[PDB]
Order: structure tokens, then sequence, then C-alpha cells
């Protein structure tokens, strides 16, 4: 019957939905739980480069709060 | 992490094309009013496997042709295009974040075409050349509407970037707006991949290009062909079909996402088993004297229309 | 009489103008097509599972040629060579003898299963029912040899199938 | 100009000047077998199974033309009951051979899915053919004579329940290419045919009808009891591939038509004239009676002959005048059997319908003329 | 491990994968293609094999030989054999084909087209039913599960 | 309610056939798991089944035995494994089994 | 350095199946074998190359429509459209747009 086909079409979309799930995970495994920052222009690479210099270690997704000011 | 992040992207992408090609043969055939492979694993879902590897142990032909150094240029340009069109595609999160993803995809798909044309001078025929200047003709016509339309999509969303698409639907699919557009756009994307009721290579009593190839350099391109089927449409659903992102469940958008990308690769499918095959001439006169003329004029209004009514899109 | 099947006049008022602006603008008639197959695609398929499910036949099915037997064991054929003189291809070659016991038997009967067009113009000739085609279809070789049957395979192929061969010429031999 | 010898059962020398098809020069005779050369080593009985296998979408019509032919040398009429059954299967094969023509003649332009719908229906049908002569194909079931053996009890009513849903299956084909703009772009003001070349060049059935001809030889020179049933001849008006697609698809709902005929108004009696110098007895009375004996014997062995003479013979089938040249010498075995077959003269006309048209239409024209190469050859 | 079993067990996945995948390539001759395109329709469905519809003679392992071979055309098909790439199969289909059947007297017949190629099926009838040629694939198919090529090549 | 009725059937083939391991040794060996009532057995321990609600050309089916005269047919099952007895009955050239 | 290595990975893959594609069944033994200029088509691919290029004037309206300008840059950019158009029209009536000799 017709729904003899859907195990072709599981297979299919499960293939389909890894490469969405793995992207997203491994930005957060890789950056500390948050989403991987976006630098399309120039004043958003000054930031994240800044951001590296505060952090103290050498990473640019270990923010400093107040908690870094005296 | 980001090596395991591209093998995570291109194994998965092989493993859909190679069930790609198990539902095809099973939807056309229920719409034929028969089953299709129910024999080669449980509801042929080893058909796949055996097919591979049927193909990878058979003896490859290799004829004398004028170059064979274009011979095997051909294959390796082809699939290793067809793998880089993925890389800027959010889902949600792209792999490869550009500022100019959507021009990034016109630019490679574009060079796709050499491996047509490499192909034909190869085979050393000069039947088989006619047969790759007929392809090549019409896959560079039907990209001159791929371009504009794009164009004029992105005149609603102000920007190259793929990930500003989602942002641009975030109360409505552009489907809405633009339904004259998406109509030709879809179109546009099965003349592209020759896809039925545009295939005259694979379309027999008139021609292939890819005639000469058998054994694991034939499937080289069969793979970036399928490859290019889901891709485009995985493009159009992202383009026309927006779905909305939420960071904390990333995982909702995928699902979503994957399943309008499946109904749209299905649409080929049920699109092949229902019409005849364009004439040469017919599928030409299809695009420089119906498609261009409303392309054209729709990109004239699609320019104004936003400034007209005070909904021009951000920049950024 | 006669009809027309392509002689109409299509009307050119606004409406129906419009109605095939439509038409060529939106697709409907190809969209018209979609739905079809959409419809085949939730009917059930006729595919048969071969080998397990087999295709109906009928008790005049004309398949691999056989030799009969009387009830009492003696064959039936009498080397009359009806059958060899009707047989459109020449298929069939017969030498006969008197038998041991007097009995006009053959010392020869083959058939070249790859001259013969299986017609059944054997069994209509045949006036004691001796060569008979039976039901028989799945018989395919690996050889060419194989399909040049003598009389020792004719004769073994009437005693493999002759439970269901009397059964199907008691069905039909009233149409005969 | 560009020369392409196709080859493959057709080889096709063309020669192209771009998208423009300057010349059709069609190579046959890959299947020339010496039919008419083997039927005079046989006799009339011998004979009769190599016509199921001339154009062999049709077998049972080139059955009726060899018959009928047979029957007006031998002067002899088949009983009422035969003539019904031969009108009845004549139409069945008439639905086997339009399927064929059709669906074949849209699948080699791209459209594949009619094609399984309808073998679907023709599979049924081969059980008509062997339920009552035990063959899918080559049945051999018509006869100098009248059939070879009764309906069996209840095809009648199998035959009855397959007709009452074709209609729909027609349909259904219908829904996917008469409207379809792109099949009309494919076969529309393709290969026109004048109704004077149409003659002048051998032409028959659609090939003249579809130019507005009103010709068909069941109703101008009837055979059989074709006089005793309703049905309309369909007529084109553009003699395109268009017109001719639609006539077929017009035929196959008349030929229901007749079918839903003679289902109603089959008579009883005998199924083959009651002479036993020309129609075998009953093996029942072959085994009781001397004379039906040596009559059983007789012709099965040397056949019954024919009286010294000359007739040309034709029928409407399904692929349009289908005729044979047969001349006795007074004997078992006939001397020349010329077979006339209709698709010999359109493919003759390839080349002139070929004029100024692409390559990709050549296929369009070879399908809307139906050529069987079976026929072509012999 | 042993490299005995090691081979067997190679054998039997190549042989698996080759019967598994069948792409025929059919020469329609004759009445006897006919009955081949019924194996393709809905009842019989050869698809669901493996068996594909319609395959070109550079992708295709078996070439089925249905109708009459002519002296005008075996030059021909000798020529599509030799172009088919390795391993390769041919099936005789109908009488015709096996022996010349009807016109196996005829001047313009070849009488049987095995002797103008190596045949591995011979299917008889006239046309062979279409469950009757599908029967004959299936025998190719375990004739194809019959071969010991590895456990040859490791022998030598 | 249709579609619950469904996955009843769906289930109950299941147990129809003695269980999962039943029911996975004739989806491979013959790639169908209906259930039908068994007709009889011959000699050579080849099974019979019937279904009359399945269309003419589906409502009668044979489960091949898994070995016949020395040879073991679990994976190499034939179609002339049929004896000419039951030959008739499976092509539908007579009701009567 | 990312989409150096996502290129290098794509390609690198491709060629692997190529040659063990060439090889793997050379593995095998198999026994050895032995044994017009078209003006049209030429004129679509200048025509695609003449509105292609047109298009690379076209790419960056959506930039352009963040001006202070609007009045002029509407202008110039229905100007480019229109002209585009002009050409297609131009080759359709002067049979440019045929395949009919
Ligand atoms: C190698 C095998 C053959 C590969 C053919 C495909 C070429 C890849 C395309 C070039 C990369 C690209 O498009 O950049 C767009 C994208 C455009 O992205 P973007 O414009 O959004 O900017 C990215 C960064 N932000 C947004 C922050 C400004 O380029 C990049 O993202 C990064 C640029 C890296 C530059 C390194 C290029 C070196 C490789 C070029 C040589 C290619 C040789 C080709 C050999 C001949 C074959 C044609
Ligand atoms: C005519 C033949 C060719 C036509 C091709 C038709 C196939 C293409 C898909 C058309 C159907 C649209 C996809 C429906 C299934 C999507 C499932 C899904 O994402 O969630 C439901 C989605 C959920 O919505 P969402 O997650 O996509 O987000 C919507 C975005 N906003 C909020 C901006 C509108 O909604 C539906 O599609 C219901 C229908
Ligand atoms: C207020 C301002 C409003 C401004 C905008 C107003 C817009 C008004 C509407 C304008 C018309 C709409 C454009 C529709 C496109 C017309 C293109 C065209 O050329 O038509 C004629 C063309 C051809 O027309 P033709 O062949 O019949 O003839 C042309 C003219 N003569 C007669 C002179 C030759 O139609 C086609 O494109 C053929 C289709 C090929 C087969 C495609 C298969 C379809 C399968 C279904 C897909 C469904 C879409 C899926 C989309 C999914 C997206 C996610
Ligand atoms: C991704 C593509 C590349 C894949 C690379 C290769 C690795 C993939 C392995 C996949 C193995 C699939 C084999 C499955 C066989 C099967 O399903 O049963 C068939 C058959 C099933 O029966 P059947 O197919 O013979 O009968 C069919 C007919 N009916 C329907 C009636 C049953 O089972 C067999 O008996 C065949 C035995 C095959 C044994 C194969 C063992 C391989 C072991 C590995 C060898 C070393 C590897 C290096
Ligand atoms: C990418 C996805 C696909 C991956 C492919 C996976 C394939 C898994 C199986 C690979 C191993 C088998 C390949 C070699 C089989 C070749 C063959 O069948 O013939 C044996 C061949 C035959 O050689 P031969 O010595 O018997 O004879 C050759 C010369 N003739 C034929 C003329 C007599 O022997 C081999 O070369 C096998 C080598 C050992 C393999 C390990
Ligand atoms: C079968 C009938 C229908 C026919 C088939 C339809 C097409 C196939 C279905 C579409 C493709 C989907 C393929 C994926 C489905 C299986 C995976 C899944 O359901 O979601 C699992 C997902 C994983 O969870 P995870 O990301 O690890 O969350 C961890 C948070 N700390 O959990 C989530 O987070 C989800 C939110
Ligand atoms: C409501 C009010 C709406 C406005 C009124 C409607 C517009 C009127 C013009 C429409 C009719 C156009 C003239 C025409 O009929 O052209 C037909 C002709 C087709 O000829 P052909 O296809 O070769 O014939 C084949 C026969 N076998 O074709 C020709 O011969 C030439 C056709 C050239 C078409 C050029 C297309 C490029 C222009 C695209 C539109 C972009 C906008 C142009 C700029 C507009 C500025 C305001
Ligand atoms: C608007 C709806 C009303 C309408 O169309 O007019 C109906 C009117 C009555 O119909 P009728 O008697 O047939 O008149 C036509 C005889 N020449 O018919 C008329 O006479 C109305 C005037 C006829 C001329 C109108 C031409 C209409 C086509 C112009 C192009 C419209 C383009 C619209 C945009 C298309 C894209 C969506
Ligand atoms: C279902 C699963 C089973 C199916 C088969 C799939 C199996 C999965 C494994 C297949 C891929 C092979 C394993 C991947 C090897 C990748 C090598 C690697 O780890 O990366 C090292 C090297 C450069 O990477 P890196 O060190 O990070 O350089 C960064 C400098 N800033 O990397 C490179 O230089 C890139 C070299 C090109 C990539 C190699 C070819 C990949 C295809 C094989
Ligand atoms: C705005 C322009 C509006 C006019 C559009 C003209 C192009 C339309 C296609 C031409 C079809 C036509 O109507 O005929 C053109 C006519 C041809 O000559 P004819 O004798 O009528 O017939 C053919 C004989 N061989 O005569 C011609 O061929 C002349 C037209 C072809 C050349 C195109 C000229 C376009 C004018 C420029 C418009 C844009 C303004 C640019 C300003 C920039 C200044 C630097
Ligand atoms: C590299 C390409 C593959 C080489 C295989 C090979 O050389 O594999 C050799 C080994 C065993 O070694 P051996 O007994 O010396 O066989 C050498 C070959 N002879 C005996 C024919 C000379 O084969 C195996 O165990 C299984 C191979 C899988
Ligand atoms: S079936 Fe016909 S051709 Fe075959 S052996 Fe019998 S009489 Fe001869
Ligand atoms: S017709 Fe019958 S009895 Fe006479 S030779 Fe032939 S088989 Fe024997
Ligand atoms: S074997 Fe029979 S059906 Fe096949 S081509 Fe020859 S005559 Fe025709």
């Amino acid at each position: 019957m017709w729904f003899e086909v859907l195990p072709g079409i599981a297979v299919m979309g499960v293939c389909l939905f890894i490469p969405g799930m793995a992207t997203a995970r491994i930005h957060r495994f890789s950056n500390g739980g948050k989403e991987k920052r976006v630098a399309h222009y120039p004043y958003q690479w000054y930031l994240m480069e800044r951001d590296r210099r505060v952090s103290g270690v050498n990473r640019s997704y270990v923010s400093k709060g107040l908690e870094n000011i005296d | 992490m980001f090596m395991i992040n591209i093998l995570m992207l291109i194994i998965p992408i092989l493993l859909a094309v190679a069930f790609l090609t198990l539902v095809e043969r099973k939807v056309l055939g229920y719409m034929q009013l028969r089953k299709g492979p129910n024999v080669v694993g449980p509801y042929g879902l080893l058909q796949p496997i055996a097919d591979a590897i049927k193909l990878f142990i058979k003896e490859p032909l290799r004829p004398a042709t004028s170059s064979a150094s274009m011979f095997i240029l051909a294959p390796i340009m082809a699939l290793g295009l067809a793998l880089t069109m993925w890389i800027p595609l959010p889902m949600p999160y792209p792999l490869i974040n550009m500022n100019l993803g959507v021009l990034f995809m016109l630019a490679m798909s574009s060079l796709a075409v050499y491996s047509i044309l490499w192909s034909g001078w190869a085979s050393n025929s000069k039947y088989a050349l006619i047969g790759a200047l007929r392809a090549v003709a019409q896959t560079i016509s039907y990209e001159v509407t791929l371009a504009i339309i794009l164009l004029s999509v992105l005149l609603m969303s102000g920007s190259f970037t793929l990930s500003t698409l989602i942002t641009t639907q975030e109360q409505m699919w552009l489907i809405l707006p633009a339904w004259p557009l998406a109509m030709m756009w879809f179109i546009s994307t099965l003349a592209e991949t020759n896809r039925a009721p545009f295939d005259l290579t694979e379309g027999e009593s008139e021609l292939g290009f890819n005639v000469e190839y058998a054994a694991g350099p034939f499937a080289l391109f069969f793979m970036a062909e399928y490859a290019n089927i889901i891709m485009m449409n995985i493009f159009t659903a992202i383009l026309f079909l927006g779905t909305s992102h939420n960071p904390h469940m990333p995982e909702l958008y995928t699902i979503n996402f994957t399943i309008k990308s499946l109904l749209l690769t299905m649409s080929f499918l049920w699109i092949r088993a229902s019409y005849p095959r364009f004439r040469y001439d017919q599928l030409m006169h299809l695009l420089w004297k119906n498609f261009l003329p409303l392309t054209l004029a729709l990109c004239m209004w699609h320019v104004s229309l936003p400034i007209l009514t005070s909904g021009i899109p951000p920049q950024t | 009489t006669y009809k027309y099947v392509n002689l109409r006049e299509p009307s050119m008022d606004m409406k129906s103008v419009t109605d095939r602006a439509a038409q060529t603008l939106l697709w409907t008639e190809l969209i018209r097509g979609l739905g079809m197959t959409l419809s085949y695609l939730f009917r059930e398929p006729a595919t048969i599972n071969y080998p397990f499910e087999k295709g109906p036949l009928s008790p005049r099915f004309r398949g691999e040629h056989a030799l009969r037997r009387y009830p009492s064991g003696e064959e039936r054929c009498i080397a009359c060579k009806l059958c060899e003189a009707v047989c459109p291809a020449q298929a069939i070659t017969i030498e006969a003898e008197p038998r041991a016991d007097g009995s006009r038997r053959t010392t020869r009967y083959d058939i070249d299963m790859t001259k013969c067009i299986y017609c059944g113009f054997c069994q209509e000739a045949c006036p004691v029912d001796a060569i008979v085609e039976g039901p028989n279809f799945e018989f395919s070789t690996e050889t060419h040899e194989e399909l040049l049957y003598n009389k020792e395979k004719l004769l073994n192929n009437g005693d493999k199938w002759e439970a269901e061969i009397a059964a199907n010429i008691q069905a039909d031999y009233l149409y005969r | 100009n560009l020369t392409l010898n196709f080859g493959p059962v057709l080889r096709l020398v063309m020669e192209l000047s771009g998208e423009m098809v300057r010349k059709c020069d069609p190579h046959i005779g890959l299947l020339h077998r010496g039919t008419e050369k083997l039927i005079e080593y046989k006799t009339y009985l011998q004979a009769l199974p190599y016509f199921d296998r001339l154009d062999y979408v049709s077998m049972m019509c080139n059955e009726q033309a060899y018959s009928l032919a047979v029957e007006k040398l031998l002067n002899i009429r088949p009983p009422p009951r035969a003539q019904w059954i031969r009108v009845l299967f004549g139409e069945i094969t008439r639905l086997l051979n339009h399927i064929m023509a059709v669906t074949t003649h849209a699948l080699d332009i791209g459209a594949m899915t009619p094609f399984f719908w309808m073998f679907e229906e023709r599979e049924k049908m081969f059980e008509f053919y062997e339920r009552v002569s035990g063959a899918r194909m080559h049945a051999a079931y018509v006869r100098p004579g009248g059939v070879h053996q009764d309906l069996p009890l209840g095809l009648m009513d199998d035959i009855y329940e397959f007709s009452k849903n074709f209609s729909l299956r027609i349909d259904e084909l219908e829904e996917m290419l008469t409207n379809n703009r792109i099949w009309r772009n494919r076969t529309v003001d393709i290969g026109i045919v004048t109704a004077e070349d149409a003659l002048n060049y051998g032409f028959s059935g659609v090939m003249l009808r579809g130019s507005g001809i009103q010709w068909d030889l069941r109703k101008t020179q009837p055979y059989d009891v074709y006089d005793q049933v309703e049905f309309d001849v369909p007529i084109g008006s553009r003699g395109d591939c268009y017109d001719r697609y639609l006539c077929r698809v017009e035929e196959m709902r008349q030929s229901i038509r007749i079918i839903s005929q003679c289902l109603n108004k089959m008579p009883p009696g005998e199924i083959k004239v009651d002479d036993a110098k020309v129609s075998p007895p009953k093996r029942a009375e072959m085994k009781t009676s001397m004379e039906s004996l040596i009559h059983h014997f007789k012709l099965y062995t040397e056949g019954y002959q024919v009286p010294p003479g000359a007739t040309y013979t034709a029928i409407e089938a399904p692929k349009g005048e289908f005729g044979v040249y047969l001349v006795s010498d007074g004997s078992s075995r006939p001397y020349r059997c010329k077979i006339k077959a209709p698709g010999f003269a359109h493919l003759a006309g390839l080349d002139k319908m070929s004029k100024g048209h692409m390559l990709a239409d050549v296929v369009a024209i070879i399908g809307t003329q139906d050529i069987v190469f079976g026929e072509v050859d012999r | 491990s042993r490299g005995e079993y090691v081979v067997a067990k190679l054998d039997d996945l190549i042989n698996w994968a080759r019967r598994s995948s069948l792409w025929p390539m059919t020469f329609g001759l004759a009445c006897c293609a006919v009955e081949m395109m019924h194996m393709a329709a809905p009842r019989y469905d050869m698809d669901r094999f493996g068996v594909v519809f319609r395959a070109s003679p550079r992708q295709s392992d078996v070439m089925i030989v249905a109708g009459t071979l002519t002296n005008k055309m075996a030059p021909a098909l000798r020529k599509v054999y030799d172009q088919m790439p390795e391993p390769r199969y041919v099936v005789s289909m109908g009488s015709c084909a096996n022996g010349g059947g009807y016109y196996h007297y005829s001047y313009s017949v070849v009488r049987g087209c095995d002797r103008i190629v190596p045949v591995d099926i011979y299917v008889p009838g006239c046309p062979p039913t279409a469950e009757a040629l599908l029967y004959g694939i299936l025998q190719l198919q375990k004739k194809i599960k019959r071969e010991k090529r590895l456990r040859i090549w490791y022998r030598r | 309610m249709e579609l619950l009725q469904v996955l009843k059937r769906g289930l109950q083939q299941v147990s129809g056939h003695g269980g999962l391991r039943g029911y996975l040794r004739v989806l491979f060996r013959a790639n169908d798991v209906r259930v039908g009532t068994l007709v009889g057995e011959d000699k050579y321990g080849n099974k019979y089944y019937e279904d009359n609600k399945q269309f003419f050309g589906r409502h009668r089916w044979v489960i091949y035995t898994t070995e016949m005269n020395g040879k073991n047919t679990f994976w190499d099952v034939d179609g002339s494994m049929v004896p000419p007895e039951w030959h008739r009955w499976l092509h539908c050239m007579t009701d009567d089994p | 350095m990312n989409l150096m290595l996502a290129l290098l990975t794509n390609f690198t893959l491709a060629t692997l199946l190529v040659i063990i594609a060439f090889w793997l069944p050379q593995l095998n033994v198999y026994s050895e074998k032995t044994s017009p200029f078209s003006m049209k088509f030429f004129l679509v691919a200048i025509t695609f190359l003449l509105f292609d290029l047109e298009i690379a004037l076209l790419l960056p309206l959506p930039w352009a429509s963040q001006t202070a300008n609007l009045n002029t840059m509407l202008t110039m950019a229905l100007f480019l459209i229109i002209l585009l158009a002009v050409s297609l029209a131009y080759e359709w009536t002067q049979k440019g747009l045929e395949w009919t000799e």
C-alpha cells in the first residue's frame, strides 16, 4: 500500500535532519553553551576581538560581567 | 570540531541521495498502480546499497577520449561543486555564515555547466557533443530567470545573507506576497537540473551527454545531480516557505524545515510522473518569450513597490 | 454515421476569454493532471507477489507438450503421425516399428521446443489424446540442448503432470 | 548537411540542417523473415498461425482477414454465432491495439504513467484470449469456417464486468493528455496530411479519417455482422497528430458500444460451418463415426482443397486496411499469399510528413502512424 | 580467521549486489517484446525485484533478446553485446531467439541467437508468458548466486 | 476511529503468525505479512492460504517449505516446487483444492 | 580557514571516489575487449552573455534602495530594466529567438 513508501522517506528524512542538528549542537559545545557569534560587518568583529582581550582566557565567548569591575 | 562538522554534513547528504533513489522508484510505482522495490530488504530498504556496490565493481569503459583528462575532470567538478553548495545553508545555523551567501550559490551553480561541456569534449563523439551543446544552452538560459527572480525577492529582504531570509518571514511566508515569482522559480529549478518535463538529455529519442560513462564514474554524475535536486528544494523552502526559528529549541526548526524540504523534493517526483516532455525549441520559447517578459516586469514592480509603501527593509 | 472530434468554435465573450487567460497564467489544467496521479498514489496497486502468488489461468492453457498413458499404463500414442503432419513448425519427428508384442508403437518421438510455436494443433489432430500441452509454463533451461525433448523426456512429463492434465481435459473435452 | 544513421527494429538515415529534418530515409528489413515464402509450403490451416505474428498487437483481426479470404475461395459461410464471436473479439482486439498505439505513442515523448494504467487493462483482456484459445496473444482462434471452440460458460459475464468500467479508464487517460498544453504542443499541426495526398500515398484508416475523408470499411464494405451493429466513425478536421489521437481515443469508445451489442445479441447455434470437408468434426463423433474419422484424418494431414482462383480481401484492422491477395491453384497449399500491411504505405510517407519539422517531431509522426514492424517487413 | 572464510563471504556480498540490481537492456525485435512489456506492467512489476524497466547498453548487466533475429540484424546485436561492460549475461526469450521457431527454415533468419552471442538462460514459449519470463529472470538470479569468482581466484 | 482499526489489524498480523519471530520469518521469505485461512499442506511442507476479501490474483498464495528433496529452500524458493495437484488450485483453474 | 577546509574536503573526497572508481573494478581482470557549426546555438550563448552582463549591473539594487536619493535611484533602476526589455524585443521581432531554418 501507499504507506509502505514511508520507511524510505523516514531514512531520507533523518539524513537531512542530522546536518542541521549537528551544527547547532557543535556550535554550542564550542562556544560555551551559547550561539556562535555572527560578525558580518567590521564593527561586530571589533567587539568580538575586544571580548577576547577582556576574557583573560583568549576566548571570545567567556563573558565578564560586573564582577570584573571595581 | 569543525572537521567533524564537515563530515556531519557530507555523509548524511550522500545517504539522503542514496535513499532518494528508492523513494523515487516507489512513489513513481504507486502513481503507476504498482509497488516498486520491496524485495531487497524490508520495503526495499537495502535496494540503494545493492545498486552502489554493483556499480563500483563493474568494469568501466573509458573509450578513446580525445583528452582522457577532461573525462576525469568532469565528474570531480560536478560532485565537488554539488557538495559545496550546501555549506552556507542555514538549517538553521550555517556551516559557513557568509554575508553574501545567496550570491555564493548563484556563483557556484553557474560553474556546474563546465562538467556538462567537458564531458561532451571527452567523449570524442561528434553526436555526443551536440547533446552537450543543447544541455548547456538550456542551463544558461534558465539561470537568467534564477538571478532576476532572486533579486526581486531580496528587495523584500534587504540583503544577500541567507539567514536574513528567516527573519524576513517571521510574520508570514514570502509565498503570499510573491507567489507569481515562486511559480517561475520552481519551474526554473526543474530546467536547471534537467528534470522532467525538461529532461532532453535523459530524454531518449532526441539524444544524453553522459552516455559514455558506466560504473563508478556514472554514479558520480548521478550523485551530484540528485544532491542538486535536494539542495534546490531546500533553497526554495528557505526562500518562499520560511520556518520560524526559536534560539532555545533549534531542533524544532530543523524538523519543520526538513518536512518542507522533503515535500518539495517529492513534488519533483510527482511532476515527473504526470506530464510529457518538452521539445527543445519549446522550452527555449518558454524562457525567452514567457518567463523573461514577466520576470523583467515583476522586477520593475518589486523595485518600486517597497518605495511606494514605505517598506524598504533594513540593510543589516 | 460519423461524428466530428475537433470541430468546436471557442466563444469570444469576455468571461470565456478571461477563463482561458486564467488557465494560461495559473496553469489550471496542468494542476488538474497532478490530481489524477495523486489519486493513483492512494489506490491499491495491482501487483501480485510472485512466486508466492500466480496469475490466473484456465483449463485450455497451452504449455509443455507431454505424452499420456491409458489407465492401464499402456501408452496412448499409436504412431499415426497426424501430429507430425499438422505441426506448422515441423517440430515433431517420429519413427515407429512393430513392438515385441506386435503393437504399433513409436521408437522415436522428439519435439524441438525451440522450433515449436506452442499452437495446440498437435493435440487437436491426435485421435487418442496422447500428445497434449500441459499447464506447466516454468521450464526454462540453462542450455539449448535441454530443450530438445525425446520420447523419454515426454513420457516423464506425462507421468509427472497426469494428475493435473486429466482434470483439465475433464473440464474442457465437452467444448472439443 | 549533417547525416545521422540512428539505427538500432528501425534504422533511420536522416540529414539534418541544424534542427530541421531535410530528408528522412527509413531502412527496413531488420524483421523480414520470409513469411510470404513460408506460407507456400504450408496447408491453409498450417499458415493460419503466421497471421497472428504479422501485426502482433491485433492478433485476432489478422486471422479474420485470412479467414474471410479463404471462406471466399471455398464458397462457404461461417455460422451466425461464429460471426458474432468474430465481431466481439474483433472489437476487443481493437481495444488492445489502440491502448498500445496511444500509450506507447505517449511514452516515447515523455508521458510514462498512462502506459502502466492501461496495460493492467490489456492484461485482463489477455485473459479473455486465454480463456477461449488457451494462449494470451497468438490464439489462432479464428479459422476458415468460424472459430475453433465455443465460448466457455461465464466468459460473457466477465466481458460485461470489464466493459462496464473501461469507459472510466479512457476518461482518466484523457485527463492526462487531451487538454494538457504540453501534449497539445507536441501533436498539434505536426505531420499535416492533405486529403488528396493521403489517398495517392496509399493511406488508410485514421490516416484518412484524420484528414476529413469519410471512409471506414466496416460501414462501406461490411463483413461478418458489422451491418447489424450501431457505431459512429470519428472524423478529423486538421489532419494532424492531435486529430488522429482524438480519433483513436474516440474509436475506443465506439468499440465499447459495439461490444455492448454483441453481448446482448449473441445467438445460439454452432461455432463452425457444418460442412466436415472444411471444418473438422467433433471429437465425440470422430471416435464413433467412420466418415468423421476419415474427414478428421484427411483435414489434419492433407488439408482441404481450395478451388483455383485469386482474391483480394480486406478488413478495417485497428491500424488501417489489412488484406491479403490469396492465390489458389486447386490444391491444399496456397500458391501465392501477398500481405497488404497498412503500415507499409504509412511508413513510406514518413519522408513527406516530416518536411519542415524538427528531429523530435519525427518521433511523434512515427507514433501517430502506429507502426509495427512485424507487418511492415513480414 | 581463515582466508577461505573471508573469500566465501566476500563472494556472497558481490553476488548479492549483482543479482539484486540486474539492469536489463531489452532488444525488442518482435511479438516477444510485448510480453516483456507486461512484465514491467503493474501485474508483475519487474522493478520491485530491482530489475529496472529500461537501461542503456553501457549501464546494463543483462541483454534480453526478445524476437526474431534476422540476418540483417545480427551484426547490430553482436556490436551491442561487445560494448556491454562486464559482467554481462544474455537471456534468450522465445522460440525465435532460442532456435528460430516458426521461421527456422527461412533464408533471412539466424537459427538461434546463441550462434551469434553466448546465452545464459533460454525461456521457451511463443511467446513465453510474462510470468514465464519472470521465472527465467529469477532463475538467472540464482545462477549468479552460485558464482564463485573469488573462491576460484584464491585457489590459483 | 477507522485510523485506530487500521493499527489494530497491523498488530493482529504479528499475533496471527506466532509472535515477532514468525512475523519476521514471513517478512523476509515472502515479503508479505498477510494472514489468511489455511487451506491445506502438501507432503513436501508447502502451506496454502486463501483470503477472499483480497482482489482476484492475491486471494491465494503458497508459503514454500524450507526443505524439499534434500535441498535447502529457506532462501532459494522456486515456482516449480508446487506439485501438480496444487498447481491447478493455485492458478485458479478450479475452485476445489 | 574554515571556508578553505570545506572546499578542500569536498573536492578531495570527489577525487578519491573517482580514482578508486577507475581502479576498484581494475582489481578485477576482465579479458581485454579489443577494438558542423550551428549559428543558432552560438546566438543563444551570445544573447545570454549580454543579458548576463546587464544582470551584473542590477545585483547591487538592494543596497541602492538605502540611499537618500530614491527619486534618482528609482529612475535609473527602471531605466536599466526597461533597456534590458528593449533588447529582448529587438531580438524577438528580428527573428533572433527562432529555431526554424
Ligand atoms: C496590484 C499589482 C499586482 C502585480 C502582480 C499581478 C500578477 C498577476 C498574475 C500574473 C500572472 C502570474 C504569473 C504566473 C506564471 C506564468 C508563467 C507563464 O509563462 O505561463 C505561460 C506558460 C506557457 O504558456 P503557453 O505555452 O500556454 O502559451 C504561451 C503564449 N502563446 C500561446 C503565444 C505561445 O505556462 C508555463 O509555464 C508552462 C508550465 C510548464 C509545466 C509546469 C508544471 C507545473 C507543475 C505545477 C507547479 C505548481 C507551482 C509550484 C510552486 C511551488 C512554489 C513553492
Ligand atoms: S504446439 Fe504446435 S508447433 Fe508446438 S509441437 Fe504442438 S503442433 Fe507443433
Ligand atoms: S497424433 Fe497422437 S497418436 Fe498420432 S503420432 Fe501424434 S501423439 Fe501419436
Ligand atoms: S517466439 Fe513467437 S511471440 Fe516471440 S517473436 Fe517469435 S513468433 Fe513472435
